[PDB]
C-alpha cells in the first residue's frame, strides 16, 4: 500500500487553542467539594459488611 | 467517439433500480454528473 | 529483549510553533510603527500605499526530546529510547540539527513566498531580554547551511543546551521585515476550506498558521540516499516526502519506520548520517506505533 | 550555436512554474526585442504527456556563440541567485527540442467544441502578463524538431 500513498497528501479536520499575542498566561479556576469518607457509601446489600466498612 | 467533457448518466441509478438501456441515459456534462452523483449520494 | 514497538508509540513536539500576525511597516519608520493588515474580500490581502514593509511576528517554544514521550506501553522500549538519546548527548549535543533550525530562521524560509521581491529582508530574534544582532536574510541561500556565523551559533547552542536537558524551555521570539514595496501582494497561509481561497485571520489581521512555519523550520534533511542527485533540504518527514517533487527520497531502507526498528530491537549502531534523521522525527512528534 | 544553464533550484518555497512565470520569462520578453533574431529556448526534461513540468532546468540557446553573450542572461538574473542559478559556460547546441506555442482555442463567450480541443494543450503553462492592453493568459508548449524563434522565444 506504501506504493500509491507516499505522494498523496492528507487533509485533515482537527481544533487547537491558542492564547491571544498581548497575552503570556493560563488562567484554571476549579473547585474541589470534600466530604466523609464514613457517609459515602451508597448502597450495601448487607448490613453486616456496612458495620465492617464503618 | 464519446464526447471530451461528458459521461453517459444513468437517470434512475443502477444501484437504485434502474435499466440498461437507451431510456435511461442522457450525455450529461461532468460538472453536472458530478452534481448528480453526490445529490443521489446524500438521497 | 525486544522484537516490536509498543501498541502505543506517541511523541509531543520538541519545537512548538505560535501562529504568525502580520503587520504593514515603513521600513525607516520601523521600531516605532505598525499598523494592521487586515484580510480584503475571492481574498488577496494587499499593503496599502504608505507602508512597504511587512512584520512578521512568531515565537517558537523549545522543549527537551527526552522528556517528550507520551505513550510507550513497554519499559523495554522507553529505557531503549533513554539510552540511545543519552548517546547522542554525548557524541554531539543536538548541536547539528540546532544549527541546522536557526540556520532556517537565518534563510527566512518561513517566508514562502513572501522572500522574492525584496531588497533587504531583516530577522531579528530575541531571547528572553538579550536582542541578538539582526540577520541578513538575503545573504544566505536555501541551499546552503553557514555554521561559522556566530549569533547562530549561540542560539544554536541555547536550542542544544534545551534540547538535551541543560535547560527546560528556551521561548525565542523572532520579527521579521519584509521590504516587498508598495501596493504589492503579500500572499498570506491558505485555510483548508472542505465545502475559493479564503485564507488565515488570526484577531482581526492576517498571517501564517504554525504548521507552515515549522515545515519551513524542519527543512534541515540533507542524509536522504540521493544528496549527490538531488542537492536540497527536504523537511523531514518519516517517509521522506519533498512536496515540490515526486521524488520518495527515503522510501524504504532509510524511513524511520525501518530505522527505529535497527538501532532498538536488532541493536545496531548506525551512522551519524541517520541519526540526525531519527533524532529530528523524535523533535516533529507523531504517533509511531505498530499495530500488535 | 551554443546554450547557457539556467537552473530552476529544486525546492526553495515557491515552485519553479511561478518563478519562471514572474522572473525569467519577462526578462526574456524584454532581452529577446532587443534580439531581433530570438536566440533559443529548450526546457530539458518536458516529461511526459498525461502530465509533465516544464522542468528544473531551462537551456536557452542562440544561433550564434557570440549572440549569448550579447543578451547576457548572467547578471540580468543575479537577484534570483537563491532560486536560478546561472552557470557560465556555452556548449554547440543542436542536440535540443525545440518548443512549439500550440494555441488552445478560447472560452465559450470569448467567440461545447471548445473543450473537444481544449482538453490537449491544457495538461506546460508558463503564464505571461501583457506589456500591452493587460489581459493576461498562459502560453503553452510542446516537443518539436524543426531546427530553425521568434517572438518570445518559440518558433
Amino acid at each position: 500500500k506504501l506504493e500509491k500513498e507516499i505522494m498523496d497528501p492528507n487533509p485533515q479536520k482537527s481544533q487547537s487553542c491558542t492564547l491571544s499575542t498581548e497575552c503570556d498566561t493560563l488562567r484554571i479556576d476549579f473547585g474541589i467539594k470534600v466530604l466523609p469518607v464514613k457517609e459515602s457509601m451508597y448502597s450495601c446489600s448487607d448490613y453486616n459488611y456496612r458495620t465492617a466498612i464503618y | 467517439n464519446i464526447p471530451v467533457g461528458y459521461e453517459v448518466h444513468h437517470i434512475v441509478p443502477l444501484s437504485q433500480g434502474g435499466a440498461d438501456s437507451i431510456k435511461n441515459m442522457i450525455m450529461l456534462s461532468i460538472e453536472h454528473h458530478e452534481r448528480v452523483t453526490e445529490a443521489h449520494a446524500s438521497y | 529483549t525486544l522484537k516490536s514497538r509498543p501498541e502505543n508509540l506517541s511523541f509531543a513536539r520538541c519545537l512548538n510553533t505560535t501562529e504568525a500576525k502580520f503587520w504593514q511597516t515603513d521600513f525607516l519608520k520601523r521600531h516605532t510603527f505598525k499598523l494592521p493588515l487586515l484580510i480584503t474580500d475571492s481574498q488577496s490581502c494587499t499593503l496599502s500605499t504608505e507602508c512597504d514593509t511587512l512584520r512578521i511576528d512568531f515565537g517558537i517554544k523549545v522543549l527537551p526530546v527526552k522528556e517528550s514521550m507520551y505513550s510507550c506501553s513497554d519499559y523495554n522500549y522507553r529505557t531503549a529510547i533513554y539510552q540511545k538519546i543519552d548517546e547522542y548527548i554525548a557524541e554531539d549535543g543536538f548541536l547539528t540539527l540546532a544549527k541546522r533550525y536557526v540556520n532556517n530562521i537565518a534563510n527566512a524560509r518561513f517566508l514562502w513566498r513572501n522572500r522574492k521581491g525584496a531588497e533587504i529582508i531583516e530577522t531579528i530574534v530575541t531571547i528572553e531580554d538579550k536582542e541578538y544582532p539582526s540577520f541578513n536574510s538575503k545573504s544566505f541561500n536555501l541551499d546552503t547551511f553557514v555554521e561559522d556565523n556566530a549569533t547562530i551559533n549561540e542560539i544554536a547552542q541555547q536550542i542544544a543546551d534545551t534540547f538535551a536537558g541543560k535547560r527546560e524551555y528556551l521561548n525565542i521570539y523572532v520579527t521579521c521585515f519584509v521590504k516587498i514595496g508598495c501596493a504589492m501582494e503579500v500572499y498570506p497561509s491558505q485555510e483548508m476550506t472542505f465545502d475559493g481561497k479564503k485564507l488565515f485571520k488570526f484577531e482581526g489581521s492576517a498571517g501564517m498558521h504554525s504548521q507552515k512555519i515549522n515545515n519551513a523550520l524542519r527543512t534541515i534533511d540533507t542524509w536522504y540516499p540521493d544528496y549527490t542527485t538531488y542537492e536540497f533540504p527536504i523537511p523531514v518527514e518519516n517517509y521522506g516526502a519533498a512536496r515540490s517533487i515526486g521524488i520518495p527520497f527515503r522510501p524504504d531502507t532509510k524511513s524511520f519506520y525501518k530505522l527505529i526498528d535497527r538501532m532498538i530491537l536488532k541493536n545496531e549502531d548506525l551512522p551519524i548520517e541517520d541519526k540526525h534523521y531519527v533524532m529530528a522525527i523524535l523533535i516533529r512528534g507523531g504517533m509511531f506505533s505498530k499495530k500488535q | 550555436m551554443f546554450s547557457q544553464i539556467l537552473i530552476i533550484k529544486p525546492g526553495t518555497g515557491i515552485s519553479p512554474n511561478i518563478i519562471i512565470s514572474e522572473d525569467i520569462f519577462p526578462v526574456l520578453h524584454s532581452l529577446f526585442v532587443e534580439h531581433d533574431k530570438k536566440f533559443g529556448i529548450t526546457f530539458p526534461a518536458y516529461s511526459f504527456d498525461k502530465k509533465g513540468h516544464l522542468g528544473n532546468i531551462i537551456e536557452v540557446l542562440s544561433e550564434d556563440k557570440e549572440a549569448l553573450a550579447s543578451l547576457c542572461l548572467e547578471e540580468h538574473l543575479a537577484e534570483v541567485t537563491d532560486y536560478v542559478k546561472v552557470k557560465k559556460e556555452i556548449t554547440f547546441t543542436d542536440d535540443y527540442v525545440l518548443f512549439k506555442r500550440i494555441r488552445e482555442e478560447n472560452q465559450y463567450e470569448t467567440t461545447m467544441h471548445i473543450k473537444k480541443k481544449n482538453q490537449q494543450i491544457f495538461c506546460a503553462y508558463i503564464k505571461v502578463k501583457s506589456a500591452s492592453t493587460g489581459q493576461s493568459y498562459n502560453i503553452f508548449l510542446a516537443p518539436t524538431d524543426i531546427k530553425h524563434f521568434s517572438a518570445y522565444g518559440l518558433l
